[PDB]
């Protein structure tokens, strides 16, 4: 997160250091506010398929028991959830640094924020869409 | 111009089948607590869950074609 914000100024803005640190308190704010969203929500649905478990077992038929053999999406939470801490990284920055910035300018710097989070021991989805992530279908009907 | 309409449905089917696995896990679990001491009615939603079979395995058939369609998508923009 310093080494984006150091990257931000750097790239960004023109006028030579007169203004400092201000999204950097918002963005770890907003990391603080997404991760505890997400946590909870991650656990959540680990929750519903953790009930989903005990409910399946106490009824064992023909297909059933591939329903059972859903460890591939119990599997899969691990995998969801190593990437979350990054990925709150990415959706933080998003919300405070980049709404002011170009089409182009929001990109470029997800590149230097992308190859920051490559050289840290921090896990992200490549695949990631920064709509998709924070966006709920409903919002986005509604919008 | 094959593509461009398949990267609608791309992101359209991977949020409506996603809503559609959390909307039927709901409809699945509803009548199983209702129906467990009464006749197998889960089996007049468990027909639907066996049309399921293709619809769970239908993420992971868009899934799999995706990450063949992404890397050519991102070839595409550069020219």
């Amino acid at each position: 997160l310093i080494h984006f914000d150091r990257n931000f100024y750097q790239k960004m803005k023109v006028g030579v250091n007169p203004r400092s640190p201000g999204y950097f308190i918002d963005g770890l704010r907003a990391l603080v506010k997404l991760v505890t969203a997400k946590y909870q929500d991650l656990q959540e649905n680990q929750r519903f398929v953790n009930v989903g478990l005990e409910k399946l077992n106490e009824s064992v038929k023909s297909l059933t028991f591939e329903k059972e053999r859903w460890l591939n999406t119990t599997k899969q939470f691990s995998k969801t959830s190593q990437e979350l801490i990054g990925n709150c990284i990415i959706s933080s920055i998003y919300e405070t640094y980049f709404g002011h910035l170009n089409e182009r300018e929001r990109a470029d710097m997800l590149v230097i924020l992308k190859r920051l989070l490559g050289k840290f021991a921090v896990k992200y989805d490549v695949n990631y869409r920064f709509i998709d992530y924070l966006v709920t279908l409903d919002e986005k009907m509604k919008w | 111009a094959e593509m461009q309409r398949k990267r609608e449905d791309l992101i359209k089917l991977n949020t409506e089948y996603k809503l559609k696995l959390k909307n039927l896990e709901k409809r699945l679990l509803e009548e199983l607590n209702n129906s467990q001491g009464n006749m197998l009615e889960n089996d007049e939603l468990m027909v639907t869950l066996n049309n399921l079979k293709k619809e769970a395995m239908n993420i992971e058939k868009k899934l799999s074609e995706s990450e063949e369609f992404f890397p050519q998508f991102d070839n595409l923009v550069e020219e």
